[PDB]
C-alpha cells in the first residue's frame, strides 16, 4: 500500500524488532500523565444541550423609619449565564494485518496514548489556555495577580500571596504546585538555616510534598502544571466547574474513506481499497471559571506582568487606570503611548520611568508593569465595550 | 374488509405467475428437455 | 401599564424572568395528512425482477 507513510502504520521501521526474544516491556518508560483540573474542580452534570447557570444579583434593601413615616418600596434582581460543551478528537490508522499482529501491543498502547493526549489537552486548555475552544470560559493564567516564592515559600504564600487575595475580598482554599517547586520548599529556611516545612533530622519528605496542607489549605501536586514562568497557583478552586457529555468513545472501521490532506486541498484514500483499519476517538468536555481574578499565579522568582488595553468603539470621555488599587489621574481615549506611560508613573508609589513600559497606538495600548493592573472605563461617555486582559509574563 | 371479486382476480394472478417456478422443478422429476443437459461435443 | 422592566414592580414580562414561563410545546393541530399514490391503487400489480 502507501508503505512507511507518515500518516499510517504499515510495518514501518518501529517493528524491525518483533516476534523474537525482545526484552519484555522496557524498564525506563514513565507512567501516563494523569489529568489535574479533573481532580480539583467539582464535576458538574453536563448535557449535550449545555446548561444555564442562574445567579441572584439585586441590591434589595430596607430603611430605618420614624413612627408614621410611609414605608419605602424595593425590587430584587436575577441574571443568567450559559455554558456549552466542545469536542476534542483524533484518528489513527494501521494496516489490517498490523491490527491482526498487534506488534508491541501498538493498537492497545495507542488507545492509552490518545487518552493521555486528550486529558492533557483539557488541562492545557484550562490552565494556560493554549488552544482552548471558544466555548471554554476563562483559563487560570488569565488572572490579573502574581506572586514570587523564591527566597522562601512561607512569606510568599501565607503572607504576601494571601494579602493579594484578601485585599480583593477573594479567599484562598487550595494551592496547586509543580514538582519543579520542590527545591524552593526544601530551601525555605529560617535565619538559623533550619528548613520550615520539615522536622528535625530530616528523614521525612517535606510536608506539602506529601500532599499535606499549608496553613490549613490542601496542597495539590503535579508533574506538568508549570508553563512559561508560572510554577503553580493559589486561590478559590470552588470558582471552577467542568463537565463531560460522554466517554472517550473509541470506534473502528475497515471500510470508510479518509482525507490524508486538508479541506482546502484533499488527498483521499479508501480504507477498504488500501486494506487499512482506522480508529476514531472523541470526547466532549466543557468548562467555566466564574472569576479568573480569584487566583494568584506563583512564579519561581520576581516578574513583570503585561496587559492588552482595548478601547474599541470608545468615542467620548476618559478612562481611569489603577495599579495595586491606587488610581491614576484620568486619560483620554485618544491619548499618546508616552502620555499613558507618564500617567501610570504619576501614581504616588514605587513606580519608575525606567522599569515601566508602554507600547502600541492610541486606544490599543499594551502596558508592562510590576503589579496588578485594573481599569475603570465608566468615564467613557460613549463607546462602551472597552476591556482589559493579561496577555503574557512581561 | 376486502372486495372478494378483487381478491379473486388478485390471487388468480398471484397463482398464475407462481406456476412458472414449479415448471422448473417438474422438469427434473420427469425428464423434460432441460437446456443445460445438452452435451456440447455432439454435432448439431 | 408600566415599563418593560420597571424599577419598583416585578412583572412576567421583566427581563429578570427570561428562561422561565416559556410557552409549552404542543402537537400540530393542523397536520395535513400525507398524500399517497392513486396509480398504485387503480392499476393491476404484477411480479417483477
Amino acid at each position: 500500500s502507501a508503505d512507511h507513510s507518515q500518516i499510517a502504520q504499515t510495518k514501518d521501521t518501529m517493528f524491525t524488532g518483533y516476534l523474537d526474544p525482545v526484552q519484555a516491556k522496557d524498564y525506563f518508560a514513565e507512567a501516563e500523565k494523569t489529568s489535574i483540573v479533573q481532580r480539583v474542580a467539582q464535576k458538574i452534570p453536563m448535557g449535550a444541550t449545555g446548561i444555564v447557570i442562574p445567579h441572584w444579583t439585586g441590591d434589595v434593601s430596607a430603611q430605618w423609619i420614624g413612627e408614621g413615616d410611609m414605608k419605602p418600596i424595593t425590587k430584587g434582581n436575577m441574571t443568567k449565564r450559559d455554558v456549552h460543551p466542545a469536542k476534542i478528537a483524533t484518528i489513527f490508522v494501521a494496516s489490517a494485518e498490523t491490527v491482526r499482529a498487534n506488534p508491541a501491543n501498538y493498537l492497545g498502547t495507542m488507545r492509552t496514548k490518545v487518552a493521555t493526549a486528550i486529558a492533557m489537552a483539557f488541562d492545557n486548555a484550562a490552565l494556560h489556555g493554549t488552544n482552548a475552544p471558544s466555548a471554554f470560559q476563562g483559563y487560570l493564567d488569565q488572572s490579573n495577580k502574581t506572586q514570587s516564592i523564591s527566597p522562601n515559600a512561607y512569606q510568599g504564600l501565607g503572607v504576601s500571596g494571601l494579602t493579594k487575595l484578601v485585599t480583593d475580598g477573594k479567599k484562598w482554599t487550595h494551592t496547586l504546585l509543580d514538582d519543579t517547586v520542590e527545591p524552593v520548599l526544601n530551601g525555605s529556611v529560617d535565619a538559623n538555616g533550619r528548613p520550615l516545612f520539615v522536622e528535625s533530622t530530616y528523614e521525612s519528605l517535606t510536608t506539602p510534598f506529601r500532599e499535606g496542607r499549608i496553613l490549613g489549605r490542601p496542597t495539590i501536586l503535579s508533574d506538568h502544571v508549570a508553563e512559561g514562568d508560572v510554577v503553580g497557583y493559589a486561590g478559590d478552586f470552588s470558582q471552577i466547574i467542568w463537565g463531560q457529555v460522554g466517554g472517550l468513545s473509541f470506534d473502528v472501521t475497515d471500510q470508510a474513506t479518509l482525507n490524508l490532506g486538508s479541506q482546502e486541498s484533499p488527498n483521499f484514500v479508501s480504507l477498504w481499497q488500501h486494506n487499512l483499519v482506522a480508529v476514531r476517538v472523541e470526547a466532549e468536555y466543557g468548562l467555566l471559571i466564574n472569576d479568573v481574578n480569584a487566583f494568584v499565579k506563583l512564579t519561581f522568582d520576581p516578574v513583570l506582568t503585561t496587559y492588552a488595553l482595548d478601547l474599541d468603539g470608545a468615542s467620548a470621555g476618559n478612562f481611569t487606570l489603577s495599579l495595586d488599587g491606587k488610581t491614576s489621574a484620568n486619560i483620554a481615549y485618544n491619548a499618546s503611548t508616552a502620555t499613558v506611560k507618564s500617567a501610570i508613573v504619576a501614581i504616588d508609589d514605587g513606580v519608575s520611568a525606567d522599569d515601566v513600559t508602554v507600547t502600541g497606538s492610541a486606544g490599543d495600548y499594551t502596558i508592562t508593569v510590576p503589579g496588578t493592573l485594573t481599569a475603570d472605563f465608566s468615564g467613557l461617555t460613549d463607546g462602551e465595550g472597552a476591556s482589559i486582559s493579561v496577555v503574557s509574563v512581561g | 374488509s376486502i372486495d372478494p371479486e378483487k381478491l379473486r382476480d388478485q390471487l388468480l394472478d398471484a397463482f398464475e405467475n407462481k406456476q412458472n417456478e414449479l415448471k422448473s422443478s417438474k422438469a427434473y422429476y420427469d425428464a423434460e428437455r432441460r437446456p443445460d443437459a445438452i452435451g456440447l461435443a455432439v454435432p448439431l | 401599564g408600566f415599563s418593560a422592566d420597571h424599577s419598583q414592580i416585578a412583572q412576567t414580562k421583566d427581563t429578570m424572568f427570561t428562561g422561565y414561563l416559556d410557552p409549552v410545546q404542543a402537537k400540530d393541530y393542523f397536520a395535513e395528512a400525507e398524500k399517497t399514490s392513486i396509480v398504485q391503487r387503480v392499476a393491476q400489480k404484477i411480479p417483477m425482477g
